[PDB]
C-alpha cells in the first residue's frame, strides 16, 4: 500500500472537527425546500432585534410582568437615578436574559456598539424631559445627574417623542470584552435621570411606565461559542 | 461625535452553520454483554432517535421554529467489567442497526431482525475511534418542525372519548425511527456493561422564524413548565 | 384604508418581510384543482371584542381555529382536508389622551402554550381550539390536582409568554406595540408559515396572536375594549369531501 | 478518588516553556496542544479494567465548570470535546490566536481594578499584574468509562 | 478503500513535529495584529545586542 | 534644543526606533471621538528632583503613573476611560569634571516589579503607584512579615533589576548611559507600547523608568541631584466621565 505514517490525533473524536463520513441512506431523495419566511442566515440578526429589558428585578418584581415596567412619577425635580445598570450585556441580570444577552452567553466574547431604547406608556397629557447616560467605566458610577451628564448623554423629550433611542458606542481597551463580569473587560455604566420632571395636568395618572429595550447595533460580533448558563439538567 | 474606525470584526462563527458546528451528546445507550439468563442485563437497547432527551442541543435549536439540515452521528462506545471474580472477556463488538418507522424493532438481542439486509448497521469494534455515520435531511415536510402547534387527530363529533385523543404538539414530522444496540459477542463468563454516547452534529443549516430561548427548565417533550418558574434574580432598580 | 372583498377598514408590519401569497407550481404538494373562494371567504371578520381591566394579563387566539367559524372561510375550512391562508389581523383599542397603558400585539408560529398537568402534550384539542373567543394568559401557573376529570387546558403565564420563554423576549417575533398615547390599532401582515407548502387547517394552527399589557391600563378615575379584526388572505383549499365537524366541548 | 479534574489554561505551572515565552514581552501565536495520556492500575487484587476512554473538553470563560464527572455540562454542545481512546496516539488539536488584545501580554504592569476614594479596603483590591487579557478558560478532564471494579 | 501501508513511526508524538490537525475553535474572528514597537524575528537580534558583563565573581 | 508646547529643553535614544504617533484610523478599537489636548498637556513636567549619593541603590518611576497629578495631562488622564500617550523622558544629572559614577537610564515596557510578601502579586494599587516621587531599589530582598498590617508593597532588588532578571542584561530595553565624564543627560523617546491601541492609563502603566548607579558616584572629598523631565507626546484620550479619583495611601 501507500506509505502512510499516523499523526498524533489520529483516532480522537473532536467534537468541532468537520470531517467526512459514510452516508447511512445513500441515494435518499431528499424534500426540496420551500421559501419560508423569516429564514435566519446568523445569529446576530437576532442580538439585532430589540427585546425587553427586566429593569425592575426587586423581590416583588422579578419574575412577573413588573419587572419590565420601570414608574416615572409627576414628583418634584430630583437629581437621583430613575434606573441604574452596568454595561455588562451577558453578566447583568437585567441584560443577561434578554435576547442579546441569551445570545451573547453561548459566546465568550463580543464587541460593538449597543442600543438602549425607552418607551414612555404615559398618556398623553402627561409631559417630561429626562436625561439618559452612558459612564464609560473607570470612574465612580454617576451617583446624580451630575456626574451622569459627564459622560455620554441624550436628552429625552417624552411629550415630543414616546420613544427615544440610545446608542452606546463601542468604546473599550480590549478590542472584545469576555461574557462574564469582569473588571478589567468592565463595560461601564447606564443611568436614567429627570431632566426637568414629568408633568401632568389635572385628571391626568401621576405615576406612569417606561419600558426598556436593549438590541446590538450593526457593528456587533462575538467569539468563542461556548456552552450556556441558562440551562441545566437534573439527574 | 465618532471618529473614522476601519472595523475589521467578522461574524464569521455567529453564523448559524458555526452556532451548531459542534457534536452534542443526544443520549447514552446502556447495553450489557452477558447470559440471556440473568433477566437484570438488557442485551439489547432500543432508543427512540430525538434531540429531547438531553437539552443543551435542544434549547439551541428552540432558538428557532423550523430548521433544515444533515446530521452527522458519531457513537462514543465506553465499556467496564462489573464483577473481578468470574474471568476475563475479548474484545467486543456491537451493532447499532437503525430502525426506520416501520421496521420489526428486535425483541431479543439475536432475532431475526439483526439480519439488517434492508436497516443500515454500523459495527463497531470497541477501541476504534468513535463511530460516525451522515444523514441528509430527511423530513417528510420542506423542513424539520420544532414546534408543531396542533394535533396528529381531531376528534369528530359522535365519536366517544377515547376516540380522537391525540397529544397536543405530537406529529410524525419528527418520527425519525430508532437505535436498537446490542453486543454482537456471545457472553463471556463475567458480565459487561457498556454506554453507547450518541452526538448529533447538524451539518448545511438553514433555519427559521427564531424564537426566545427556553427560560426554564425543560419539561417533557413539549413547552410544558412545572418548576423553577423564577429564572431572573434580585437586583435594586438602582444598583449597578 | 385596508379593503378586502366587501369589508373595509380606515403602525402596519409584514411579519418577517414577506407578503402573502399562493403557492407557487413549483412548491405546490396536492396536484387536485385548489379551491381559491378570494373575495367571499378572504375578507374581514370581527371577533367577540374582550376587555381591558387594569388587572388583565393577556389574551391568545389561534389561528385558523379563531375564524373556523366565520361564514364560508369557515366553511371552505371543514369542508377541505388542506388549507392555506395568510393574515391581515387588526387589533382595535381606543381610549382617551387621559388614558395610559400599552398592549404588545405578537404574532407567534407554531405558538404551543403550556399545559396545566404533570402529565406532557395533555391539553385536549377542545380546549387547544377555543375559537374566536381565544384564552387568556394567567399571573402564576397553577397545576391542576383534579385526578378523576382533569381540566386538560392551556395554563400559559403571561411572564413565560405561556410557553416558558421569558416575555420580554417575544418581540424576536413580528409585533406592534399599541401605546394609548400614541396610537389606537396594530396592523400585522402574517404570510403562511409552514413547513409545509399546505397543511391541514383543523388539526394544525399555523399562527397564534397574543396580546399582552406591557403597561397596565390606568386612568385618573376603568376598562376598554379590544377588538381583532382578522381577514385570511390567499385562501387556497384542496381536498374536497364531506364536512369535517370537530367534538367540541 | 478524583473523577474529574479542572485545569485553567496557561503556561506558568511549568518553567521552561514559561522562560521562553517570557524573553519577550508581548507574543501573537497559533497554539497545538497535544494530550499524552497515561494510565495504571493501582491495585491487583480487583480484577481488571477495559481500555479507558477520556472526555477533554475546553470550557472558556463563562461557560459552566463541571461540578460532578457526570453532570450535564459533559454534553458539551457547544464546548469543544476531544474523546481519546487509550492506547491510542496522543490526541491533538489546534486554536489560532484568540487573545481579546492584539498580542498575548505576557507582563501587565497595572491592574484590573482602580481602588477609588471612599471604597472600603475590601473594595477595589485586585491583584497586581492581573488582568483578564489571559484568561482563556479551563480544560476539564473525565474517563468516559462507568467504573470498573479496580 | 485506498490501500496504504502504515510505516515505521506512525502514531508516535515527536514534540518536535510539524504537522496539521484540527481546529477546535473554527471560524474564529483573530483580533489582527497592531503595529507594535520593537517585533523581534530572531533570537540572534538580542545576542547582538550589548549586555554587561558580571566580570567580578569574588565571594563578596 | 527639544520643544514641546510652551516648554524647553536644551545622546539620544528613540526605543525601537519608532517615533511616537497617533492612532491609525486601522488600529483604531474606540469609536467615539478622540481628545488630543496637543500642547497643553504634551508638555515636559519637571518630576521632584531625587538625589544620588554614594549609597544610592537605583531609582523607579512608572509612566503614565508618575504624570497623574501634571496639570492637564493629569485632568485628561483621570477624565477619561482611555488613554494613550508616548513620552519623551529626559534625566538631568550634572556634575565636575572631578566626579565620577555612571547611570543606567532604562525604559522599560510593562515594568512589573516583585513583591515584599510570601503572597503572589500583592503589592497593592496605592504602593505599585507612587506618582512622581516614584520608588527606590534595594540592596538585597527583605520579606514582609508582618501578618496583621502587610507593607503589601514592591521589593524591588538592584541586581534583580526589581523582577527576578540579571541587572546587566537590562540593557536589552531601550537605554542611555549617563558617564559623568562623557555626558550630564539622557534622552529617551518612547513610543506607546502595549497589546492594545490603547488602554486605560489609570488601571496600567506602559512604561517603567529604571535609573541604576552603574558605577557609583564617587568624588575626591558628595551627593549630586538627578532631575528627571518627561513630555507626554502623542496624547490620545476617549472615554469621557465623570472624574476618576483613586483611593491614595
Ligand atoms: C447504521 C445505522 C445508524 C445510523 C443511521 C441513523 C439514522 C438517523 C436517521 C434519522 C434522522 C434524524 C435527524 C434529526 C432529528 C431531529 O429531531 C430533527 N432534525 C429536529 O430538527
Ligand atoms: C477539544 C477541547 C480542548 C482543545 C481546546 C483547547 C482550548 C485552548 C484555548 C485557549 C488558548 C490558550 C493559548 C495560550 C495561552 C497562553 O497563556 C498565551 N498564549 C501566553 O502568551
Amino acid at each position: 500500500g501507500l506509505p502512510v505514517l499516523n499523526t498524533p490525533g489520529s483516532n480522537q473524536y473532536l467534537t468541532a472537527d468537520n470531517y467526512q463520513s459514510p452516508c447511512a441512506i445513500p441515494e435518499f431523495d431528499v424534500t426540496p425546500p420551500i421559501d419560508i419566511p423569516g429564514e435566519v442566515r446568523n445569529m446576530m440578526e437576532l442580538a439585532e432585534i430589540d427585546t425587553m429589558i427586566p429593569l425592575n428585578l426587586t423581590n416583588q418584581r422579578k419574575n412577573t410582568m413588573d419587572m419590565y415596567r420601570v414608574e416615572l412619577n409627576d414628583a418634584a425635580h430630583s437629581d437621583t437615578p430613575i434606573l441604574c445598570f452596568s454595561l455588562s450585556p451577558a453578566s447583568d441580570p437585567r441584560l443577561a436574559h434578554t435576547m442579546l444577552g441569551e445570545i451573547l452567553n453561548y459566546y465568550t466574547h463580543w464587541a460593538g456598539s449597543l442600543k438602549f431604547t425607552f418607551l414612555f406608556c404615559g398618556s398623553m397629557m402627561a409631559t417630561g424631559k429626562l436625561l439618559v447616560s452612558y459612564a464609560p467605566p473607570g470612574a465612580e458610577a454617576p451617583k446624580s445627574r451630575k456626574e451622569a451628564m459627564l459622560g455620554t448623554h441624550v436628552i429625552w423629550d417624552i411629550g415630543l417623542q414616546s420613544s427615544c433611542t440610545m446608542v452606546v458606542p463601542w468604546i473599550s481597551n480590549t478590542t472584545y470584552r469576555l461574557t462574564i463580569n469582569d473588571s478589567f473587560t468592565e463595560g461601564g455604566y447606564i443611568s436614567m435621570f429627570y431632566q426637568t420632571r414629568v408633568v401632568v395636568p389635572l385628571s391626568t395618572p401621576r405615576k406612569m411606565d417606561i419600558l426598556g429595550f436593549v438590541s446590538a447595533c450593526n457593528d456587533f460580533s462575538v467569539r468563542l461559542l461556548r456552552d450556556t448558563t441558562h440551562i441545566s439538567q437534573e439527574a | 461625535q465618532t471618529r473614522h474606525v476601519i472595523q475589521k470584526r467578522t461574524r464569521s462563527e455567529s453564523t448559524v452553520e458555526s452556532f451548531f458546528a459542534r457534536g452534542a451528546c443526544v443520549a447514552i445507550i446502556e447495553v450489557d454483554n452477558d447470559a440471556p439468563t440473568k433477566r437484570a442485563s438488557k442485551l439489547f437497547s432500543v432508543w427512540k432517535i430525538t434531540y429531547k432527551d438531553t437539552v443543551q442541543l435542544r434549547r439551541k435549536l428552540e432558538f428557532f421554529t423550523y430548521s433544515r439540515f444533515d446530521m452527522e452521528l458519531t457513537f462514543v462506545v465506553t465499556s467496564n467489567y462489573t464483577d473481578a471474580n468470574n474471568g476475563h472477556a475479548l474484545n467486543q463488538v456491537y451493532q447499532i442497526m437503525f430502525i426506520p418507522p416501520g421496521a420489526p424493532i428486535p425483541g431479543k438481542w439475536n432475532d431475526y431482525t439483526w439480519q439488517t439486509s434492508s436497516n443500515p448497521s454500523v459495527f463497531y469494534t470497541y477501541g476504534a475511534p468513535p463511530a460516525r455515520i451522515s444523514v441528509p435531511y430527511v423530513g417528510i415536510a420542506n423542513a424539520y418542525s420544532h414546534f408543531y402547534d396542533g394535533f396528529a387527530k381531531v376528534p369528530l363529533a359522535g365519536q366517544a372519548s377515547t376516540e380522537g385523543d391525540s397529544l397536543y404538539g405530537a406529529a410524525s414530522l419528527n418520527d425519525f425511527g430508532s437505535l436498537a444496540v446490542r453486543v454482537v459477542n456471545d457472553h463471556n463468563p463475567t458480565k459487561l456493561t457498556s454506554k453507547i454516547r450518541v452526538y448529533m452534529k447538524p451539518k448545511h443549516v438553514r433555519v427559521w422564524c427564531p424564537r426566545p430561548p427556553r427560560a426554564v427548565p425543560y419539561y417533557g417533550p413539549g413547552v410544558d413548565y412545572k418548576d423553577g418558574l423564577a429564572p431572573l434574580p434580585e437586583k435594586g432598580l438602582t444598583t449597578y | 384604508q385596508l379593503t378586502l372583498g366587501n369589508s373595509t377598514i380606515t403602525n402596519s408590519v409584514v411579519a418577517y418581510g414577506r407578503w402573502p401569497e399562493y403557492i407557487k407550481d413549483s412548491e405546490a404538494n396536492p396536484v387536485d384543482q385548489p379551491t381559491e373562494p378570494d373575495v367571499a371567504a378572504c375578507r374581514f371578520y370581527t371577533l367577540d371584542t374582550v376587555t381591558w381591566r387594569k388587572e388583565s394579563r393577556g389574551w391568545w387566539w389561534k389561528l385558523p381555529d379563531a375564524l373556523k367559524d366565520m361564514g364560508l372561510f369557515g366553511q371552505n375550512m371543514f369542508y377541505h382536508y388542506l388549507g392555506r391562508a395568510g393574515y391581515t389581523v387588526h387589533v382595535q383599542c381606543n381610549a382617551s389622551k387621559f388614558h395610559q397603558g400599552a398592549l404588545g400585539v405578537f404574532a407567534v408560529p407554531e405558538m404551543c402554550l403550556a399545559g396545566d398537568s404533570t402529565t406532557h402534550m395533555f391539553t385536549k384539542y377542545e380546549n387547544a381550539n377555543p375559537g374566536e373567543k381565544g384564552g387568556e394568559f394567567k399571573g402564576s401557573f397553577t397545576l391542576d390536582t383534579n385526578a378523576t376529570n382533569p381540566a386538560r387546558n392551556f395554563c400559559p403565564v403571561d411572564y413565560l409568554f405561556g410557553s416558558g420563554v421569558l416575555a420580554g423576549n417575544a418581540f424576536v417575533y413580528p409585533h406592534q406595540i399599541i401605546n394609548l398615547r400614541t396610537n389606537n390599532c396594530a396592523t400585522l401582515v402574517l404570510p403562511y408559515v409552514n413547513s409545509l407548502s399546505i397543511d391541514s387547517m383543523t388539526k394544525h394552527n399555523n399562527w397564534g396572536i397574543a396580546i399582552l399589557p406591557l403597561a397596565p391600563l390606568d386612568f385618573a378615575t376603568t376598562e376598554i375594549p379590544i377588538t381583532l379584526t382578522i381577514a385570511p388572505m390567499c385562501c387556497e383549499f384542496n381536498g374536497l369531501r364531506n364536512i369535517t365537524v370537530p367534538r367540541t366541548q
